[PDB]
């Protein structure tokens, strides 16, 4: 077992989140540093989010040991993943949802059903946490719980492209995303996000509480962005290149638009709907929990 | 007709059977509404999980599928010793 | 018909 | 060596899947009852034998 | 020319320590690093806290890499096989109002 | 060329290559580095081995692999077809591959 | 009188029984065939080449066809092996989950009530067995009682299609109409038809 | 309905007003199993993906009822 | 250089459909709607799949 600092299990090097960028393993900030905003005409007005269910979908007797982060980044990142709601092995996490359970949330990502030697865990307690909330992509996919997958994303835009003042204000002018780019950096971006232990951030967003918690909402403010950065090309109506002095600079048009677009494209990784219903349920959580 | 062929003899049948030596488990209580069986595994430290009762459909053994159309021919085209000149050891 | 506890298969799926 | 069909040991002989091996390791293996999560139980004394 | 060149005089000297000229195998040829949690092949770390730079992002060659591969219990492209079951009527079927 | 550490006759070559090898950023290595299991049947699918091959086959085999892998239809899905091409409320039963 | 042998060891046949049915398949079909052939041994149940499916002559009444082969889309031919196969079933151990072999019923005729009769003979003569498919059947019942007590379906799915009992023994049903899997026969939740609850 | 059916929608046909016109309807209201928001949500962002269709802003029966158009004209 | 692989009954298709490609220029080919009038309407998110 990790024993959890006094900060998150993000503050541990084991757990650093980093783009690779320019020849160097960026941070996501400086990275988030290179983007730039158009301002279009229309208005993102968040809405309040509604409360997630009460209810953890039951986590069905499965014998193995089933490889939860994986999954989770893959239907949020991945650039091949479909039909992410069809095993419907996300409910797994409810088994940690116990007390007192034989359960580990291994570094690995993977979910044991008893603990076992040489796999370092978790602490229990904190992943009890975790998956309290967590469980609930499980039921991403039941007509009674799935998530608006139009509203949330004037959030996503809020955090990722909002200044201060229009953070504030709660309400932003939609944007047009953009910075200086690389070929194929879209895919890239997303495969250095696949390989993020994300876990370590969500376990930790769920675990603290206090000060210790607010230092961490600052701290990994901009991974946070990351992430959402990452959905947001996935529903971005389309990403343009434009030209300018043999220098090329990336554009994704619009952030905090969610266009529903489900069909391919070389530019970035694409959501079949069920990444849809994924991806606003795992919103609605993570915001629900963002926001406090 | 069959009843008493099964009431007053296969009934005993399952009473034998049922001390016999490897028949060693609890398969019902009598009630639907809350019978579950008692699962076990043989389960390691080291890693090892193994399911006394999977799930893992129709396999080689021909054991798994329940045809319950079986029902028919015990009704309706068996003899028993207790029904069917209609002395029988 | 015969009684069978199999599933009764009759017909294949190509790829 | 001490002459016993050990055949299908390990195996499933699933009809659509044909066998299966896995893996016959399992030292200091114990029988224990498991949740109906799948998640493994304590030994109690009171209902396991 | 010579670009393609990743070994020289594979011989010792028997005066100089090594031949003149000599030049040995890059490090990358033989990093088989990892294979990412995204199924792009990574090189190793240089550090702790750093993951590994993307092999393909960089222009050396690298020789020996992870490969995913399935074993025998998986197969794909088998022709499986079903049950059918035709309806018991055809008046008794319906089409609208789905 | 890893391969050839304490095996090659030459002398500087083995220095070198075991110096590239010593080294914390590179890390040579063959065979099955990793597994994964079925989560019902237990067995093992799908294995990443440590080849000696070129990371740009390397690359588009794992990209094969993963699309397959990640796509998560089975043969089941197939009976989708064969509801498409036969007669509304016909029936399709087993076997439930996986 | 004392008996120079071993005393028979509960406790480590008992352990191995159990390490035999987590590692080997044939086991299962091993102590059905003990069962099985003293079934045969009890010479208790026997075909006949005589059917007594129908009442004379309804078999012959023109109205009664669609009814007929109805009857004789279901009733199985007896085989001994079957039979005894059947009554061996509901004593010996299951180690892998029994599945329903699946009727394709759609319930619009009357004379499909036999498939409904089909299952409660069974739920009589076996309900060990039935006990373990129960599931399965259920989602028969439910093409059943969709087509013939449809406001009663729709209240009684609106409560729940499955339940699962808590600690101080209360069921909660689940709001949720849903497709039952055998996968679920090794989980928490019940078929809800056979919660018995008013 | 929509529970003893299974079905998650009907399609009904709207009558023209007047009695006497026997053609043929500009469009026609489908009916939609959405008993929550939640469900409604998600028909709605399904149906921005899909031809020719609209929608009140709020619907009679508090059940959500969707406009399906034949043709661009009579959308 | 590359004989692609067909089943018989598309080497029929084949040779039923079955001839000259060359005619059309897709050079930077799309798939586009036009109007009766016979302009070439631009994709609409709404309409084109």
């Amino acid at each position: 077992m990790l024993q959890q600092p006094t900060g998150g299990y993000t503050t541990l090097e084991q757990f650093a989140f980093t783009i690779r960028n320019d020849g160097t393993n960026a941070t996501p900030t400086q990275f988030l540093q290179l983007l730039s905003y158009e301002a279009t005409e229309n208005e993102l007005v968040k809405k309040t989010i509604p409360t997630p269910e009460t209810h953890l979908p039951s986590a069905r007797n499965v014998p193995g040991n089933v490889y939860i982060e994986d999954a989770i980044t893959q239907a949020l990142f991945g650039i091949s993943a479909q039909n992410v709601n069809a095993h419907g092995y996300f409910s797994r996490l409810s088994a940690l949802a116990l007390p007192n359970t034989s359960a580990r949330l291994g570094l690995d990502g993977v979910i044991y059903n008893s603990e076992t030697i040489n796999i370092p865990f978790y602490d229990p307690a904190a992943v009890a946490n975790f998956a309290a909330t967590y469980a609930k992509l499980g039921n991403a996919s039941t007509p009674r719980y799935r998530a608006d997958m139009i509203d949330i994303y004037a959030h996503v835009g809020l955090e990722l492209a909002g200044t201060d003042a229009e953070r504030a204000a709660g309400v932003m002018p939609v944007k047009r995303a953009k910075f200086d780019s690389w070929e194929g950096s879209l895919i890239s971006l997303s495969r250095d996000v696949v390989n993020w232990k994300i876990l370590a951030f969500l376990i930790d967003l769920c675990s603290l509480e206090g000060e210790a918690l607010r230092a961490f909402k600052t701290r990994n403010r901009d991974v946070f962005r990351m992430m959402l950065f990452i959905m947001s090309t996935a529903v971005a109506a389309n990403v343009v290149n434009r030209k300018v002095t043999k220098r090329v600079d990336r554009v994704l048009e619009y952030i905090g638009v969610n266009s529903m677009r489900t069909a391919g494209r070389t530019a970035t990784i694409t959501y079949d709907l069920s990444r849809h219903e994924f991806a606003a349920k795992f919103l609605q959580l993570t915001f629900t929990r963002w926001n406090a | 007709n069959i009843a008493v062929a099964h009431t007053d003899h296969l009934s005993v049948v399952y009473a034998t059977m049922s001390n016999f030596m490897l028949n060693f488990t609890n398969n019902f209580s009598g009630n639907h509404a809350t019978f579950k069986p008692d699962q076990y595994v043989i389960t390691s430290p080291e890693g090892s999980y193994k399911p006394i009762i999977e799930r893992q459909g129709e396999t080689v053994d021909g054991l798994t599928i329940i045809d319950t159309s079986i029902v028919w021919p015990i009704l309706c085209q068996c003899t028993y010793p207790l029904v069917r000149s209609i002395m029988e050891e | 018909k015969v009684i069978f506890n199999g599933l009764d298969v009759n017909t294949e799926v190509q790829p | 060596i001490t002459d016993v069909d050990s055949t299908d040991y390990g195996k499933l002989t699933l009809r659509f899947l044909g066998t299966l091996t896995r893996s016959l390791k399992m030292q200091n293996a114990q029988i224990r009852r498991i949740r109906p999560d799948g998640t493994v139980l304590r030994y109690d004394d009171q209902i396991d034998i | 020319i010579s670009v393609a060149r990743s070994m020289r005089a594979i011989v010792n000297h028997n005066e100089v320590d090594r031949p003149r000229g000599a030049v040995a195998p890059s490090s990358y040829e033989m990093d088989t690093g990892t294979l990412s949690r995204n199924g792009d092949l990574l090189y190793s770390p240089v550090a702790n806290g750093q993951v590994g730079i993307p092999k393909l992002e960089v222009d050396h060659i690298s020789f020996s890499n992870v490969v995913s591969m399935m074993t025998a219990n998986i197969r794909t492209g088998d022709d499986m096989a079903v049950e059918r079951v035709n309806p018991d009527d055809v008046r008794a079927i319906n089409i609208r109002n789905a | 060329p890893a391969l050839l550490r304490d095996f090659t006759q030459v002398n500087w070559l083995n220095r070198d290559i075991t110096n590239m090898l010593q080294q914390a950023g590179t890390k040579y290595g063959l065979g099955l580095t990793e597994t994964r299991l079925d989560y019902v049947r237990l067995v093992k699918t799908i294995v990443g081995h440590a080849l000696n091959i070129d990371h740009f086959a390397a690359s588009v085999l794992n990209i094969n692999l993963r699309a397959l892998m990640e796509a998560n239809v089975t043969a089941d899905d197939r009976i989708k077809a064969l509801q498409a091409h036969s007669m509304i409320s016909t029936q399709f039963h087993g076997p439930n591959q996986g | 009188a004392l008996r120079p042998e071993l005393a028979f060891d509960h406790d480590h046949i008992i352990r191995c029984l159990m390490l035999a049915a987590a590692n080997y398949p044939r086991l299962e079909g091993i102590i059905v065939q003990i069962n099985t052939g003293y079934v045969a041994s009890a010479n208790v149940i026997r075909p006949v080449s005589e059917k007594r499916y129908f009442p004379e002559n309804l078999e012959q009444n023109q109205s009664a066809a669609r009814l007929v082969s109805a009857v004789k889309a279901r009733a199985s031919e007896a085989d001994i092996s079957s039979i005894h196969l059947a009554i061996a079933r509901e004593v010996s151990p299951m180690f892998n989950v029994h599945e329903l072999k699946k009727i394709a019923e759609s319930f619009e005729d009357p004379s499909s009530i036999v498939v409904v009769l089909e299952f409660i003979l069974f739920a009589l003569f076996f309900p060990t067995e039935f006990n373990r498919i129960k599931g399965d059947i259920q989602n028969v019942l439910l093409l059943f009682f969709s087509r013939w007590y449809p406001v009663e379906y729709g209240i009684f799915v609106q409560r729940g299609a499955t339940y699962t009992i808590n600690a101080a023994g209360e069921f909660e049903f689940s709001g949720r109409n849903e497709k039952w899997d055998q996968a679920l026969y090794l989980s928490e939740h019940f078929p809800a038809l056979f919660s018995d609850v008013p | 309905v929509f529970v003893a059916l299974g079905i998650d929608y009907i399609d009904i046909p709207i009558t023209n007003s007047n009695i006497f016109d026997d053609s043929s309807t500009p469009y026609n209201v489908r009916i939609w199993h959405a008993p929550t928001m939640t469900e409604v949500n998600h028909i709605l962002a399904l149906m921005r993906k899909s031809t020719l269709v609209s929608t009140h802003s709020s619907w009679h029966w508090n059940v959500l009822h969707t406009f399906h158009y034949r043709s661009e004209s009579d959308m």
